[PDB]
């Protein structure tokens, strides 16, 4: 793809094969970058995602990685989304909700 | 099992990318997450807003989510819920927090286009010339991914395109004017807003995160 790169994947990453959304979201994310979005997840820019207390925007994830998708496949550099959501539910618990 | 994720109030997971046909199967959208949270003591409820398009309006996803929240509350005896939404689900969760602030304890958004999506905008532009949008390889690959994420349909092309209409910069602009939130920073600042908000006599904890795998390169 022109004008963008996917930092979620390492060299010869199997996620580029087994999960078609990896390369598809790099292509949609490049279209976004040509439309002044800046860094993004393939569908949503970092700027557009910001709301309330931002835990992080540095995860090396595309839009479907966020929901541990397709069928839990993620690039070699992607953080574990199941653990990230779990941590947040404990965060809510410790905040009294 | 343990109580690591045992919140005071029920957790509602709110999907965003969905089909146009009510009651589709949404059990695997949050892949492997419901069973994980349940093993850690959470009371997890997965909303199903398939078949509803926009968030606002009498028959939008917002009123449907609100009705689901009141159902979870009447059943459990709980007074509030924690809303966690992905993509459009974050906008749907904001609707419920605005129209029924007393029922919400927190709003967390994951990959939500609060200010819109430039890909949704691109597709809107392309459709003026190619109304099917399939002449574009980038659009066709997205359509195919969408189809794989949701339950089977004869009309994946149509549904995938429909999923982006609510997410344009223009649509979300109107939404933000109609449903303001202290959680949002000022327009054009690329900064977040406040960590909490007082709406009725209710305090809401506000949170978000996003992914930045796709970075701009000079070549
Ligand atoms: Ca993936």
């Amino acid at each position: 793809v022109v004008g963008a790169t996917d930092t979620s994947t390492g060299t010869l990453d199997v996620a580029n094969v087994t999960d078609p959304s990896t390369l598809a979201l790099l292509a949609t994310g490049a279209v976004m970058i040509n439309r002044a979005s800046g860094q993004n997840d393939g569908l949503v820019s970092r700027c557009s995602s910001l709301f309330g207390q931002v835990i992080s925007t540095s995860y090396h994830w595309n839009h479907l990685d966020e929901i541990n998708q397709l069928l839990g496949v993620r690039g070699a550099n992607a953080e574990d989304p199941v653990a990230v959501i779990r941590t947040h539910v404990n965060r809510l618990k410790l905040q009294g909700v | 099992a343990d109580t690591y994720a045992a919140t005071r109030y029920p957790v509602i997971l709110v999907h965003g990318l969905a089909g146009t046909d009510k009651f589709a199967n949404v059990v695997d959208y949050w892949y492997g997450i419901q069973s994980d949270l349940q093993s850690h003591g959470a009371k997890v409820y997965v909303a199903n807003l398939s078949g509803f398009q926009s968030d606002d309006g009498p028959n939008g996803r917002g009123e449907q989510l609100l009705a689901y929240v009141k159902q979870v509350l009447a059943a459990t005896g709980a007074t509030k819920v924690n809303l966690i939404g992905h993509s459009q689900g974050g906008l749907t969760s904001r609707y419920v927090a605005a129209v029924a602030p007393q029922l919400v304890a927190s709003v967390t958004t994951i990959g939500t286009p609060h200010r819109g999506s430039e890909f949704a905008d691109f597709v809107q532009d392309v459709l003026k010339t190619d109304p099917t949008g399939l002449s574009s390889t980038v659009i066709a690959a997205f359509v195919n991914v969408f189809g794989t994420l949701v339950s089977s349909s004869h009309n994946t092309d149509q549904d995938a395109l429909a999923a982006l209409r609510t997410l344009t910069t223009a649509q979300t602009a109107t939404y933000n004017r109609n449903f303001p939130s202290a959680g949002l920073g000022a327009p054009g600042s690329c900064q977040t807003g406040a960590a909490t908000e007082t709406v009725g006599g209710s305090q809401h904890l506000l949170y978000s995160w996003g992914g930045t795998a796709i970075q701009p390169t000079s070549t």
